[PDB]
RNA sequence: UAUAAUGGGUCAGCGACUUAUAUUCAGUAGCGAGGUUAACCGUAUAGGGGAGCCGUAGAGAAAUCGAGUCUUAAUAGGGCG
RNA sequence: GAACCCACUGUCGUUGAAAAGCCAGGGGAUGACUUGUGGAUAGGGGUGAAAGGCUAAUCAAGCCUGGUGAUAGCUGGUUCUCCCCGAAAGCUAUUUAGGUAGCGCCUCGGACGAAUACCAUAGGGGGUAGAGCACUGUUUCGGCACCGAUGCAAACUCCGAAUACCUAUGAGUACUAUCCGGGAGACAGACUGCGGGUGCUAACGUCCGUAGUCAAGAG
RNA sequence: AUAGCACUCUGCAAACACGAAAGUGGACGUAUAGGGUGUGAUGCCUGCCCGGUGCUGGAAGGUUAAUUGAUGGGGUUAGCGUAAGCGAAGCUCUUGAUCGAAGCCCCAGUAAACGGCGCCUAAGGUAGCGAAAUUCCUUGUCGGG
RNA sequence: GAUGCAGUGUACCCGCGGCUAGACGGAAAGACCCCGUGAACCUUUACUGCAGCUUGACACUGAACUUUGAUUGAGGUUCUAACUCUGUCCCGUGAUCCGGGACGAGGACCGUGUCUGGUGGGUAGUUUGACUGGGGCGGUCUCCUCCUAAAGAGUAACGGAGGAGUACGAAGGUGCGCUCAGCGUGGUCGGAAAUCACGCGUAGAGUAUAAAGGCAAAAGCGCGCUUAACUGCGAGACCCACAAGUCGAGCAGGUACGAAAGUAGGUCUUAGUGAUCCGGUGGUUCUGUAUGGAAGGGCCAUCGCUCAACGGAUAAAAG
């Protein structure tokens, strides 16, 4: 595969760009409707791993605007983008 | 033969356009006003080495 | 022996490409030339390699006129 | 066993929402004869064409 | 190709698209914004085991931001969503 | 010149008596001679008065086992039945030319449906057939580089079709056209008619465009 | 292949050969001997060229490998500065001063070394032979049979 | 190149002895020829590596005395203790091995280990293009113009003819101004053809370069001022298997020339070219393997290939 009878491959006649991040591979991210499968109203890194949202080898999270709330939560230590924070204190939230 | 020159900006800000000219009847640097778009304004460029 | 000759150059695909009567849009190329066999007219420009390119949306039309008798399209509105 | 990626087109493909980019080339080295426009309108990434699609997915399928 | 192109003297028996792993598409069944366990324990096709994986958000080389994001002096224009 | 050691000519044999011989002739025959027994030299090595000769009927690199089921774009072969559809031998690139890859041609599913095709009408560019000498070139005959007459041209044009091609509208008849995805095969073509190059206006010759048949189709 | 001839190497723990070493053959020999190479009884003999490649001898003039490590530049480190920012020891990264043999370049000898024997070169064939194991035209021409 | 097809001629059924004209008779997947990015062996001033030989530095490696050069570094002359002896004698011993002891001749040499330059078909692995009216020899391999090309595009041949691998800080931009070339008449050493006046006919002049298509608002010619031979883009379309290529209205910023409307994103256009990897240079609000830095990496601009077998097997290859 990969191979076109001896012309100059399409892989090969492009360029290289880029380079790779470590901490991306350490970054996770976490969309708003997953809160609910928190037990419990305290929602941190701890919290997120134990409902197994979060995999155990990150080292931070974000949550991004992605689905809906229905409950109250108090955020620890996470990073909320403006339409999240704007959820959560929708819902009756608050942060820190 | 033509040879290879840059042409760099006198504001300092590293800018540098890339031309050739002809040696035997161009023997003097080279003066020129240009765009430097670093600052955005028109100022002088200075003929140099290609390297 | 040999010969000589065996050269020849890639084509370069000229000539009209939207007929009298055709709608077009602005931008559309209408003729390709080596020359200025067509010159331009109302809402119709040139380019460097002397194309003929529509500047409005309309209708193509080409005609003669002239007392030198060259051929002119044009774009009506 | 696992399939196993080609790096080499590991190093030159990225995957996108419904496709994969990829950088132009004739931007390396020889660029003074070149026009302006062609300097400009050669940078920046573009999108792989759907008839090489499938090969690129050969290689890369992981991503 | 009747070919004066190749193969077969005849009969009986044997003789060639498989198996393991990974992946992609289709059909079918369970569950469903969720789905699923691996090694392992287990008088063992049961039961337990949630580590892990796929999906649920993109943009950007990256920092970073995020239903937006990159480019740019620019809320302009444009690319990917 | 016998024994013994050789192998110059001819016949026979060539599924032989014989995987190298017989018969009739031929050479050396006290020597660099012939021969028994037992030892030494081992494979990129040995030995060779030298032919790449010999090294167990095997030698421009012995034999046996193992790597091993080596690789082979090459040649051959590939096993029961019925129904539906149905190609290509082209373009581009290639240490490429009898291989391969993308596109073109086939098939199945999904989406989408007349946005399609034939014909009629309407609008549009041309520089070919023919023709001509107004440019370029060339030809003959006359009267003063010119003038009158006359002829020619793929790379000449003052001219110029039929067809072909593009766009819009419309009757009738045809589940057409386009998009997404799964699976291919194929990239050695042949003859004939028409417009041509090449050849001798030769070739069941060769190279293009275009239509039909064969390929894959019997009567 | 041979008897004969000639060139060259070898002073003995010889040269040369086999072997990974130990060691073995050469040789229990010693330049009248041993190895390599070419020609090939005998008779008459064996012309010219050292420009090229090789070999032998000399030269010390240009080039430098390891090695050695002058100088320079950079990172970090202390203290000072309202502020511009200024900025050392030590450690560390990098640079290549000088020293440095052969070999190559250079000069001379060598053809019974490889090789060459048509204005130019280094010089363009002495003796002897000749349509020949060499001649294309060719069944060259003349005489014998 | 027919016992088997078509039309015709001849021919009752079956042996034995002989013969070789045919059954493209039997025998051995043609050795001749070509191909495969097959094999082997041989050659060399093909590519690349090693054995062998050889140069120097460090170590084994010590003492004393002297000479001469640019603190060091090159020699020379003696010595003996490391070290050599395939030299004599004594012992183990009954022995041309070996070991130890004594003597003698050499001796800081020779030789060996590590490193390093040169030589290296002795040996080893390899390479040595394709097209082509068979192959070889010759020619060609990329780009531009015309014809073949059948009045849209495209369209082959070792078909017919020519060019290209550049040039220009003005030969670019703008405002203004001007038209060529050819002939007929008179004039100086100047006439077929040198400068100059008038008049006639007419684009045959010119356009950096080959040809084609073009060129009066001249795209041809001159003068003054200038750097738009800009930066960020870019509606839309041509061409295209991909990689690529081409034209472009219009918006923002800063400019040049114009009183102004306005023109200018290199030159009348179509040839003047080279992907990827690797490395160099100027910037960089990116990253920085515990932390702060730095090194290194990324991004924007740009430099190094006749990779011409010109979609470019390896960095390096003949018979």
């Amino acid at each position: 595969p990969g191979f076109e009878g001896g012309q100059t491959a399409i892989y090969r006649r492009l360029p290289k760009f880029g380079f790779t991040s470590q901490i991306a591979l350490k970054t996770a991210e976490v969309r708003l409707s997953e809160l609910s499968k928190v037990e419990g109203d305290i929602v941190s890194l701890e919290t997120l791993k134990a409902a197994n949202v979060v995999r155990r080898d990150q080292i931070r999270a974000r949550i991004v605007l992605s689905g809906e709330i229905t409950r109250a939560f108090t955020v620890q230590g996470v990073a909320l983008t403006k339409g999240a924070k704007a959820a959560i204190e929708a819902a009756g939230g608050k942060v820190e | 033969m033509r040879d290879k020159i840059r042409l760099v900006s006198s504001a300092g800000t590293g800018y540098f356009y890339t031309t050739t000219k002809n040696k035997r009847t161009m023997p003097e640097k080279m003066e020129i006003k240009k765009f430097d778009p670093k600052i955005r304004q028109h100022v002088i460029f200075k003929e140099a080495k290609i390297k | 022996g040999s010969t000589k000759n065996g050269r020849d150059s890639n084509p370069k695909m000229l000539g009209v490409k939207v007929y009298g009567g055709q709608t077009v849009t602005a931008g559309n190329i209408i003729v390709r030339q080596r020359g200025t066999e067509f010159h331009a007219g109302a809402n119709v420009g040139m380019g460097r390699d002397h194309t003929l390119f529509a500047t409005a949306d309309g209708v193509v039309k080409f005609e003669v006129k002239g007392q030198f008798g060259r051929r002119y399209v044009k774009v009506e509105t | 066993a696992k399939l196993k990626t080609r790096r080499g087109a590991a190093k030159r493909f990225k995957a996108t929402a419904n496709g994969f980019k990829r950088k132009q080339a004739f931007k390396r080295h020889i660029l003074t004869k070149k026009s302006a426009k062609r300097i400009r309108q050669l940078r920046g990434c573009v999108m792989v064409h759907v008839s090489d699609v499938a090969s690129v997915r050969r290689m890369c399928p992981y991503i």
